[PDB]
């Protein structure tokens, strides 16, 4: 009850946007931009349909590009901590939850389970992907349809369904030759594709440079 | 058993309604040079058209249809009768004939899918493919023994599937004489029909897309042991019944359907 008052009058103060800005990832020297792209993307939109005809998603979804040592892992790992409803899996392999549904017997507890993947267990909240390059064709193919269709189908063993992935996706990822290229454009410099980049609302590039005092000012934090 | 039947109106009545079927002289039938031709061929049974049975008797294809042992039966009587009656010398070879079906079932064609309890004791038709097939056994029908010690020889006579429900009275091997003298058994006075199991499967083509798919169990006697192969597409038609489990003091409740072919087809 109170909280709500309390709320109330955070919004009555007339910084509070820049507060929520700053309030994001305490950990993370720098990158000013991208905490507050994320912050849209936390609070996300409004999805619009008029009628049963025209469907416009309010979901905004945010792409990482970076050299090795930016920190991209650990603003994933921040959002999955705030976020009431995440889901955290790897394209390398080997993840806790894989990126594609499937039938099977489940090894501990022995029944015949659907396992759906990470994104539709996701439902209303956030997918985070690592390693976005590494994936294998099933994971592109199944990304792809759930970020165009926001639906997930399955035939399998006998089962035919089709589920919802009313998901928000954010990905990160590293450069084709291991260093950014700032004479090439961002499709040549990553090995991702053109529908897949075209997706997402909010492409942010980390690019490591040496300068002396943002260098010296990261050692000491 | 010394239980005999003296009377009984519904079987007599039938068995001279098929008489009265099979008779084709003031008639265009054909079924008389039919059974020459069986006759001239060695082989022991005829396929005869439901169509037909149904236009000539109604009633009595209804029964059949609804009904299948007790009319099958009086058909195999029926049978027995006429071929004795054109040729009883012939008749002296086989024990007793069988019959086929053929024609439009009907509402009864039915597919692997559909089959239900509804259908049960009744004559089916199903179309699929055919998965797993079994070897060949032998099963044995009349055991002949000769005993050395006092140069006799008896004959045991075996009914296992003739009767719906067998007890263990039969089925018991003999090898000791009364006065326990052994016995040797004889194969060549004794005799043996062949057996087989076969398994089909609804056609992927047209069982629903995605599904899974749905097969039946069946039972090919002495006459059809080589007409079917796995990976083949057909049709047979047969009694639909269940399999009486061996005995037992708690019971589940749940018995196992297996169909009993009569007719099966290279569609
Ligand atoms: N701005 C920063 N603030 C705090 N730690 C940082 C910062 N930049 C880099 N690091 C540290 O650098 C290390 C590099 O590991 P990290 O997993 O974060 O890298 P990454 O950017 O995900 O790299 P990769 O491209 O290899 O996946 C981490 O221990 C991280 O804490
Ligand atoms: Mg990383």
């Amino acid at each position: 009850d109170e909280d709500v008052k309390m709320i109330t009058s955070l919004s009555k103060d007339q910084q509070i946007g820049e507060k929520i800005f700053a309030s994001i990832a305490p950990s993370i020297y720098g990158h000013e931009d991208i905490k507050r792209g994320l912050a849209l993307a936390l609070f996300g939109g409004e999805p619009k349909n008029p009628g049963g005809k025209h469907k416009v998603r309010g979901d905004i979804n945010v792409l990482l590009c970076g050299d090795p040592g930016t920190a991209k892992s650990q603003f994933l790992k921040y959002i999955e901590k705030v976020s009431s409803r995440a889901i955290f899996t790897t394209g390398q392999g080997a993840s806790a939850v894989g990126l594609t549904a499937y039938v099977q017997r489940h090894p501990v507890s022995r029944e015949w389970t659907l396992e759906a993947g990470a994104l539709v267990l996701a439902d209303r909240g956030v997918c985070l992907i690592d390693e976005f390059d590494k994936m294998n064709d099933q994971d592109r193919t199944s990304i792809h349809e759930a970020m165009e269709q926001q639906s997930i189908s399955i035939s399998k063993a006998g089962i035919v369904t089709s589920l919802q992935a009313r998901c928000t996706v954010i990905a990160a990822a590293n450069p084709i030759g291991g260093r950014y290229d700032p004479s090439l454009t961002f499709s040549e410099n990553v090995d991702l594709t053109e529908p897949i980049i075209s997706r997402f609302d909010i492409l942010c590039v980390v690019r490591d440079t040496v300068d002396p005092v943002q260098d010296e000012m990261l050692a000491r934090f | 058993a010394g239980t005999v039947v003296l009377d009984d109106v519904e079987l007599r009545e039938a068995q001279r309604d098929y008489l009265d079927f099979l008779d084709d002289e003031e008639d265009q039938g054909i079924y008389q040079s039919k059974v020459r031709e069986l006759i001239s061929d060695n082989q022991y049974r005829l396929i005869v058209n439901v169509n037909d049975l149904r236009r000539k008797n109604e009633k009595r294809a209804n029964r059949l249809l609804n009904n299948a042992f007790e009319e099958l039966v009086a058909f195999q009587r029926a049978l027995k009768d006429f071929v004795a009656s054109i040729d009883a010398t012939y008749a002296k070879q086989y024990e007793e004939f069988y019959v086929g079906l053929e024609g439009s079932f009907g509402s009864k064609h039915v597919s692997p899918r559909t089959l239900t309890s509804c259908f049960l004791s009744c004559v089916v038709c199903v179309e699929g493919i055919v998965t797993k097939c079994s070897l060949v056994r032998p099963k044995v029908v009349r055991s002949v023994h000769y005993c050395p010690a006092t140069k006799k020889t008896i004959e045991r006579r075996y009914s296992d599937l003739t009767t719906l429900v067998a007890f263990p009275s039969s089925s018991v091997y003999p090898t000791k004489d009364e006065e326990n003298n052994p016995l040797e058994t004889e194969y060549g006075l004794s005799v043996y029909k062949d057996h087989q199991t076969i398994t089909i499967q609804e056609m992927p083509e047209k069982a629903p897309a995605g599904q899974l798919p749905r097969s039946v169990d069946v039972i090919l006697d002495d006459d059809l042991v080589d007409k079917a192969k796995p990976g083949d597409r057909v049709q047979v038609v047969g009694t639909y019944r269940c399999l009486p489990g061996k005995k037992g003091g708690y019971t589940s409740g749940t018995f196992r359907t297996v169909l009993i072919a009569c007719n099966v087809k290279q569609m």
